[PDB]
């Protein structure tokens, strides 16, 4: 559903 | 709301911060306190809304991953 991309 | 196009010169590093969302908009999330992103004017809650030119305003959240880091660095987002 959700992501969180660390970048 | 206002919008700003924010600048951070690519360095091989970690740009500085984190993504959510996409197909609605993708939202910065996280800056690191020490990041390129804090350091060049990035805050949570901007929505990124071109990378380099490209339109990410309803890009995919993988579609704003690759564009943020597919090969200075320009970023327009949006911001209240």
């Amino acid at each position: 559903r959700t992501i969180e991309s660390k970048v | 709301g206002s919008v700003e196009e924010i600048r951070l010169p690519r360095a091989g590093g970690p740009l500085g911060l984190s993504i959510v969302g996409g197909s609605p908009g993708v939202f910065i999330s996280k800056v690191l306190p020490r990041g390129l992103a804090a350091r060049s004017g990035l805050r949570v809650g901007d929505r990124i809304l071109a990378v380099n030119g490209q339109d990410v305003r309803d890009a995919t959240h993988q579609e704003a991953v690759s564009a943020l880091l597919r090969p200075e660095l320009s970023l327009l987002v949006r911001r209240d």
